RNA sequence: UCUGGUGCCAGCAGCCGCGGUAAUUCCAGCUCCAAUAGCGUAUAUUAAAAUUGUUGCAGUUAAAACGCUCGUAGUUGAAU
RNA sequence: AAGUUAAGGGAGUGAAGACGAUCAGAUACCGUCGUAAUCUUAACCAUAAACUAUGCCGACUAGGUGUUGGAUGAAGUGCUUCCUUCAGUACCUUAUGAGAAAUCAAAGUCUUUGGGUUCU
RNA sequence: UAUGUUC
């Protein structure tokens, strides 16, 4: 009985959207439906930062960041906890 | 048998169990501007009040009665 | 809209004043001669009216003189044997067929050519229901390239 | 209350009484003292009568006219 | 509720923005 | 395509006094809708309407009294004899005591009662009550 | 009987400052107490009585972890047969208390129905003066005026409710699942209530607004 | 007149918040270039006095209740009720007191006064179950559902609310025979204010 | 929710259901009900059926919008 | 999309198939490999949960937040924003509107039942 | 993110 108003994706004024592939399982999933997480992470943790900054040179070395930008299918996102099941009323809320 | 009253805004008669329709009484004044015993009455329907155009309807009705002249 | 979607209410609305504008002291004794000269120089009535409005400042030829532009052209005998809109549609169809002959893989062009030819057939049916087009007029697609004449 | 409406100028074309937004103007270039008729929302390029100069550039709207000059409505 | 809040109650008891300016000058 | 003008006029009237807006604009005026409006006027269901006669098949502005329960058209315009007036009436109107079923007859626009009193039923136009 | 005073309307009726029920109907005041009919429709010193009956008892179950938790929902129809009708529903663990609560709620929901003459002002009204429809859930009911010599041609529940309302002449027409007695009765009651809310041409004349009971008896309850 | 106008020009009632809403277009004069609307106050004044003329029509003033769920509206409503004959309720509104006839407080009135319909929409909602007219101190963004007399003013400012209720009470007292119109007052707006 | 017999058998039952030891439903008696010189059964047909819908159905999810557009016949067509 | 025909292409993926695992079994899910296919050209096929499960045209009915493309008027700096409006395109709220409900600004203006039309 | 039948 039509769980979501948008049908589970963000397609409007559109016929077809090219699929991408889940970063975790490789499943084909439409781009407008896939759950996208743009990870800007540190190359190492804080302790390793404190190690290699002092083991480095230039005395002002700033470690580069890692820009990943993963995309997942619904099953993989749910299992990896990127999204929750949520309640029916809370299901509408996005941000 | 009785004659149900009619909303002064939309001329729609008010059933027996609306509980949203209201009666408004506005008092007159004397020359010095003090309230006197006599008054005048309106009747606003529950559907107007629910829609929220009750304020505009009262403004129009009071203008027609020359109660105040700010129009809108 | 005849084909596709979109209401597109864009158009031109005539003023309430039906008569000649008061500021126009110009005399209609030569406006018909002006349009006749313009058509002789070669202009379809639509662009004749546009040029008249822009470069001559005499909007609503019907207001200046109580007779409309294609009607005066017919009265003088200058009007073409094929009406303006039908001729433009025929030209579009000819261009589209010329392109398709080189690019038979243009499915979209084929589709829009079908649409244009449907419009051509409908409007030609109208024009020959009126006496504005000979009863044997058909628009075969073979010699339409030279049918423009 | 739609009969005596007055501030419908900002209302889109084909309001209660459909009237065009275009008009006609007379233009006078400074130092040229020439008179000619011009159409707002013109689609072609026009030339002056006394001295051939550029007046307006036909765009999707009301044209651009020139930097100076005086243009006045022909409405009476 | 007793006789302590009354004394504290007694102890406790004891140009303009231009658009508004033009509005008021229009009004009178 | 508008097809019927009076149908759109009456539907707009109906929506208007369901909203209780007390004044409504009917864009495509016509003589048929004008006579329908005058008959409604003479039966007391609307106020003093005024037709804005522009050069373009002008409009109408009609004042409402909050007084019409429902006005509607009947399409197609079935041709009714004087005999089937009763059959149409007991099926369309809410009672035999009020309401009007509007006919177009060889002698003009009229309701069922005066169509009976003047004979010569015609084609059905609509109703209001 | 011997209540302790609670509300302004209840006390005002207890002291009998209001003569009828038409005034509170006119002012659309909510009726919150049976005390408003206890000192209004006593079996003695009254013209006509109020008749009660139970139109349906529904066993309704919740299906808890252990068992079912079955309760009983009682529908009752109140009506004087003279232009006043009411419908009441109450759910309770026991049929007796369900019936009592349903009777109380029907009395609270008692409404006036515009009984309408169709032939002559001389004759008393006998039918609905109107084609009136009521809807509830899927069932839609239509009541149509009939000539005087007719009974209520309708379903048994329609007859039972229209008799209580006082209508002695009517054609009925139903669509939808009328097997659900609750929705059927609610639709019939909705049409009956709508009878007085139609603005027939004879009610076009404007009338003065008489004072509501509250301002007319504000000084009466002041010393309390 | 002139003195009364001088006694309220100095406040901040002129300023109304953003979110213009739709039914306050008549009351709003324009939006400032900063983005905050301003009220006419020339409509506020006679909205005030007509609200007073319909308040005074209630024979016993204790039959009119005033509500406020805001800390700086509580003092204003309590003192307004004390100075007039009305009885007000401030702070938390128990959501059954207008329709539940069993609860010990109940106290169903004949007229309701609301400081801000957004903040005390519960009372406005319950009024539509008992035919209470409701006068509201509506702002540029306040909803107008189930309100009949909209007073266009600020609902956030402590000084705005205090002055609002103070001159409401002053005008109802003027409509009463308690004091003549001409004489100046002796009760200060800061007294109505919130500490 | 009368009395015996039978005891998932015999059987009843248009449908829901009854019958395995207390059968308000079978087989009987008594009593009661209905119609009545008439009353059942079978088949067909009408109403019920707004479940064939012109009046007067439904088509997101119950059955049901052609994958989409063009298009002839047909149906319908602004104001004056 | 798959599939068929004929040339070309043929990396990666990979219906079939072959192994290796798991398992009671495992012809599956997992792993290694791998034919057809996937790609191009020229023809067929005419089907999809070809889905907003919502036919198309027209009228009317409500506030707000956006956003895409134009046009109108005005203002910080010849240049940028705001206003109005048209045409798209979503979303939020609201219904004394609808619905069996989920929900729907249309799935509303329907026992107060008829704007036109096609299909089922 | 080993597998793990039936009543």
């Amino acid at each position: 009985p039509k769980k979501r108003r948008n049908g589970g994706r963000s397609k409007h004024n559109r016929g077809h959207v090219n699929p991408l592939r889940c970063s975790n399982c490789g499943r084909c999933v439409p781009k407008d439906k896939a759950i996208k997480r743009f990870n800007i992470r540190n190359i190492v943790d804080t302790s390793a930062q404190r190690d290699i900054k002092e083991a480095s040179v230039y005395s002002t070395f700033q470690l580069p960041k890692l820009y990943i930008k993963q995309c997942y299918c619904v099953s993989c996102a749910i299992h990896s906890r990127f999204v929750r099941v949520r309640s029916r009323e809370q299901r509408r809320v996005r941000k | 048998i009785y004659i149900p009253r009619k909303c002064s805004a939309t001329s729609r008669l008010i059933p027996a169990k609306e509980h949203g329709a209201v009666q408004i009484n506005v008092g007159m004044v004397d020359a010095n501007g003090v309230y006197n015993g006599k008054t005048e009455t309106f009747a606003i329907s529950g559907h107007v009040r629910q829609n929220g155009e009750s304020d505009a309807c009262l403004n129009r009705l009071m203008y027609e009665k020359k109660l105040l002249s700010f129009q809108n | 809209r005849m084909y596709g979607k979109g209401k597109g209410i864009s158009s031109s609305t005539l003023p309430y004043k039906r008569k000649q504008p008061s500021w126009l002291k110009q005399k209609p004794s030569e406006i018909e001669d002006a349009i006749i000269k313009l058509a002789k120089k070669g202009q379809t009535p639509s662009q004749i009216g546009a040029t008249l409005r822009d470069n001559y400042g005499i909007p609503q030829v019907k207001s200046v003189t109580g007779n409309k532009i294609l009607r005066i052209l017919r009265a003088q005998g200058i009007a073409t044997t094929i009406p303006e809109d039908l001729y433009f549609l025929i030209k579009k169809a000819v261009s589209m067929r010329k392109h398709l002959e080189k690019n038979k893989k243009d499915k979209d062009c084929k589709f829009r050519l079908i649409l244009t030819e449907s419009k051509i057939h409908r409007i030609s049916r109208y024009y020959k229901r009126k006496k504005l087009l000979p009863s044997n007029w058909k628009y075969q697609s073979s010699t339409a390239s030279a049918l423009i004449a | 209350n739609p009969d005596p409406v007055e501030e419908s100028k900002k209302h889109k074309l084909k309001r209660l009484i459909p009237t065009p937004n275009s008009y006609f103007m007379d233009v006078k270039c400074p130092g040229c003292l020439q008179i000619t008729t011009l159409f707002s929302h013109a689609q072609n390029v026009v030339l002056c009568g006394s001295c051939n100069i550029m007046l307006c550039q036909p765009t999707g709207g009301k044209c651009k006219l020139t930097e100076g000059c005086s243009f006045r409505k022909k409405i009476e | 509720s007793l006789k302590l809040q009354e004394e504290e109650r007694e102890r406790r008891l004891d140009y303009v923005e231009p658009d508004t300016l033009r509005m008021i000058k229009s009004l009178g | 395509v508008r097809m019927s003008v009076l149908a759109d006029c009456l539907k707009t009237i109906n929506n208007a006094e369901k909203r209780g807006r007390r004044q409504v604009l009917i864009r495509p005026s016509s003589k048929v809708v004008i006579k329908f409006l005058q008959y409604m006027q003479k039966k007391g269901y609307i106020g003093s309407f005024e037709i804005v006669d522009d050069h373009r098949s002008g409009k109408i502005v009609v004042n409402l009294l909050g007084r019409i329960n429902k006005c509607a058209v009947i399409s197609p315009r079935y041709d009714v004899k004087l005999d089937e007036i009763e059959k149409i009436i007991t099926s369309i109107l809410p009672s035999r005591l009020f309401g009007h079923l509007i006919l177009t007859t060889p002698y003009g626009i009229m309701d069922h009662e005066e169509a009976r009193r003047k004979h010569t039923g015609g084609k059905v136009l609509g109703f209001f009550f | 009987k011997n209540w302790v005073p609670v509300t302004k309307l209840g006390r005002l009726v207890k002291e009998g400052k209001i003569v009828s029920i038409e005034e509170i109907y006119l002012h659309s005041l909510p009726i919150k107490e049976y005390q408003i009919i206890d000192y209004f429709f006593q079996p003695n010193e009254c013209s006509h009585p109020l008749k009660d009956d139970v139109v349906k008892i529904m066993p309704v179950q919740k299906q808890t972890r252990a068992g079912q938790r079955t309760r009983f929902k009682a529908f009752v129809a109140i009506g004087d047969g003279n232009g006043h009708c009411g419908l009441g529903v109450k759910c309770a663990k026991e049929v007796a208390t369900a019936i009592r609560g349903a009777i109380i709620s029907a009395k609270l929901s008692l409404i006036p129905v515009r009984r309408g003459y169709w032939g002559n002002k001389i004759g008393d009204p006998h039918t609905v003066p109107m084609k009136v429809s009521g809807k509830c859930g899927s069932v839609r009911i239509r009541l149509v005026p009939a000539p005087r010599g007719t009974q209520i041609v309708g379903a048994p529940t329609t007859k039972k409710m229209l008799n209580f309302a006082g209508i002695k002449d009517c054609f009925s027409s139903s669509c939808g699942k009328t097997k659900t007695k609750g929705n059927f009765l609610r639709a019939i009651f909705n049409a009956l209530s709508k009878t007085y809310g139609y603005l027939t041409p004879d009610l076009w004349k404007v009338t003065n607004f008489d004072k509501s009971p509250y301002e007319e008896w504000s000084d009466f309850l002041e010393t309390y | 007149k002139e003195e009364s106008i001088a006694k309220m020009l100095i406040c901040k009632v002129h300023i109304g918040t953003k979110n213009l809403e739709n039914k306050m277009k008549r009351y709003v004069y324009t939006r400032a270039k900063d983005g905050v609307h301003i009220i006419n106050l020339a409509k506020t004044y006679e909205k005030l006095q007509l609200a007073a003329r319909i308040i005074v029509a209630i024979s016993n003033p204790a039959d009119v209740v005033v509500v406020s769920a805001r800390p700086f509206g509580s003092r204003a409503v309590l003192k307004f009720a004390q100075y007039t004959g009305a009885q007000a309720i401030a702070g938390r509104w128990t959501p059954g007191m207008l329709t539940n006839q069993i609860i010990q407080k109940f106290t169903e009135p004949r007229l309701l006064i609301v400081t801000d319909p957004r903040t005390d929409a519960q009372s406005v909602k319950e009024s539509a179950y008992a035919n209470i007219p409701v006068i509201a101190l509506c702002d540029s963004d306040s909803p107008l559902e189930h309100v009949d007399i909209a007073i266009p003013c600020n609902n956030k400012g402590k000084e705005s609310i205090a002055l609002m209720y103070w001159l409401l009470a002053q005008e109802v007292l003027y409509l009463k025979g308690v004091i003549p119109r001409s004489e100046p007052w002796n009760v200060m707006v800061d007294m109505f204010l919130w500490r």
